[PDB]
This record gives structure tokens, sequence and C-alpha cells, in this order.
């Protein structure tokens, strides 16, 4: 009855897909206890600006 | 109650003529809460290697002595492992157990006022006339382990009456009664941690209110020794050793 590319079409979506959400933050984040970590595979310090 | 023993670290103090123990402001030294702290790095709590009795220089009580004082974080900054930690770390925190000892005989007499004065800021005589805005030298504000002698004990070299110095944790050494004073001081400051080099939390004052006296023939050398032990020492903010 109606062409498929029109049915499955997404032209018209008025809602903005947001990848992030606003969370409550009434105070500065806390710090948690940390111990030594001697391991391979996990590298928190290495980034890619 | 007249006898006592103070053991902490690998050091023990004995006394058979004590006068109880004073706990400054009714509080025992304690470590810093997780909600009172700010520095996020994990502190060092060396325990036994720094929380022990260190015996500083001895002073001689003369019939004409005026009194002496010692600034506290300071007196220990160049001694033992406590000093090393105080130099290597930016932040320091701790309480103290101060034991001033001085014995004589049943024929000598005199009374020393041993008190703890927090934030003991030293002033100058202002050139005598009071028109010169002079300031106390580093050698006087932070005398080290050798302590410093008071020039005008009546005003504690700071324009305040010594007669009211008893509103501070204190104890007396009355030769006819006891031969030592023990005062336990908690960490007192408006910050959870602070520098052991730039700031002196309090000062120890030993002042003769009733002059020493005795008849010729009785030993004339009457020493006053200061022994003190840090308590619940914590250090943070590690770096290279800094002297000042
Ligand atoms: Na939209």
């Amino acid at each position: 009855d109606r062409v498929a590319d029109v049915i499955e079409s997404s032209i018209g979506d008025s809602v903005s897909r947001a990848l992030t959400q606003a969370l409550p933050a009434p105070t500065g984040q806390n710090t948690q206890v940390s111990s030594h970590r001697l391991d391979t595979g996990e590298v928190p310090a290495l980034q890619a600006a | 109650d007249r006898v006592a023993q103070l053991t902490i670290g690998n050091s023990t103090i004995t006394t058979q003529e004590a006068a109880n123990i004073i706990v400054g402001y009714g509080e025992w030294p304690s470590y810093c809460s997780d909600d009172d702290a700010t520095a996020v790095d994990k502190p060092t709590r060396p325990d036994v290697s720094v929380n022990r009795f260190y015996t500083l220089d001895t002073k001689l009580w003369e019939k004409s002595s005026k009194g002496w004082y010692w600034k506290f974080p300071d007196v220990l900054t160049e001694t033992g492992v406590f000093g090393q930690n105080a130099q290597f770390h930016y932040l320091y925190r701790s309480g103290f157990c101060i034991h001033v000892q001085c014995n004589a005989s049943k024929f000598h007499q005199g009374a020393l006022l041993v008190a703890i004065l927090p934030e003991y800021v030293i002033g100058t005589v202002a050139g005598g006339t009071g028109t010169e805005d002079s300031h106390p030298p580093y050698k006087q504000t932070q005398p080290g382990a050798d302590g410093f002698e008071l020039q005008h004990p009546y005003v504690l070299d700071a324009g305040i009456p010594i007669s009211q110095l008893t509103v501070c944790p204190h104890q007396w050494i009355n030769l006819r009664t006891n031969n030592c004073a023990t005062i336990i001081v908690p960490y007192m400051n408006t910050l959870p941690f602070d520098s052991a080099l730039n700031h002196c939390n309090f000062g120890l004052l030993v002042v003769p209110i009733s002059p020493l006296d005795f008849d010729q023939g009785a030993t004339p050398v009457i020493p006053i020794t200061i022994t003190l032990a840090p308590m619940c020492s914590e250090f943070a903010g590690l770096r290279q050793a800094v002297t000042q």
C-alpha cells in the first residue's frame, strides 16, 4: 500500500537524541580510597587528546 | 596517683612525685576525620618511629631565672625520624605528650608554672619608646630545641599577663610537692593539616613564679629537662626535604 523506504523512514523525528544527562551535583565529588596498582592492560593515565 | 609511667614508642618515662596528668581542653590526640580532611593523597602514619619520647636540652634554674619557652612543631623538626618526615612532607598533624622534669631536695624550694599557649605570637619592646615598629627575629620566634629565654615574663613578651596564663592547659612544679609536669595536647589549629616549618601550633612556657632558694651547701645546680612525644602523627604532600 505504501513504499517501504517511506514506512521505515526516519525523516520527521523531532526529538533530539541526547548522549548525555544532567545529574545532581550539589557538592564537589568525593575522593575514594585507592591502593597501588601494578598491572598491564589498564592505563588510566594514557589519553588521546 | 603520685607515681606514674608513660610508655610510647620505644621510650618509657618514670616518676614517683607526679601531680596527675592534664589533658588539654579535655581531648585526647586523634587522627583526622574523613570529613575534616581536604588533601586527597593518602597520609603516612609512621607510628612508633615518630610517636616516642624525645628529650631536648636541659636548662639551669637559677635564683634569678626569668623563664623560657619552646615553640612546638618546631623543637622537633631537626630531630629523629619525626624531623625527617616534617621536612619531606608539606603537611603535618599531631598531638603531643609533654613531660617537664625538675627535681631538687626536701630542703630546696620554688615553683615553676608549666603551661601551653596556643598560637604563641611573640612581640617586641618596640624600641623601648614604642614608636619603632620592630619585629622579633627568626631566632626568637622559632628558637628550635634550645628554647629561648623570656626578657619580660610578666607580659610573656607579648603584652599579655602571665597571671592569667592558667586559662591554658598547665601544671605546676612545686619542689616540695612534685618533680615533674605532664600535659597532653591534642592537635589544635583552624586547619586539619599545616606546615611543621612555617607554623607553630603552640608554645611551651616554663616560668618561675616563686623563686628557687636554698641554703649554701645544698647542691646549687638544679636542671629543668624537657621531654616530649608526638602523638597520632600524620604527614602528607611528599616531596624533597626542605629545612625552612
Ligand atoms: Na528538534
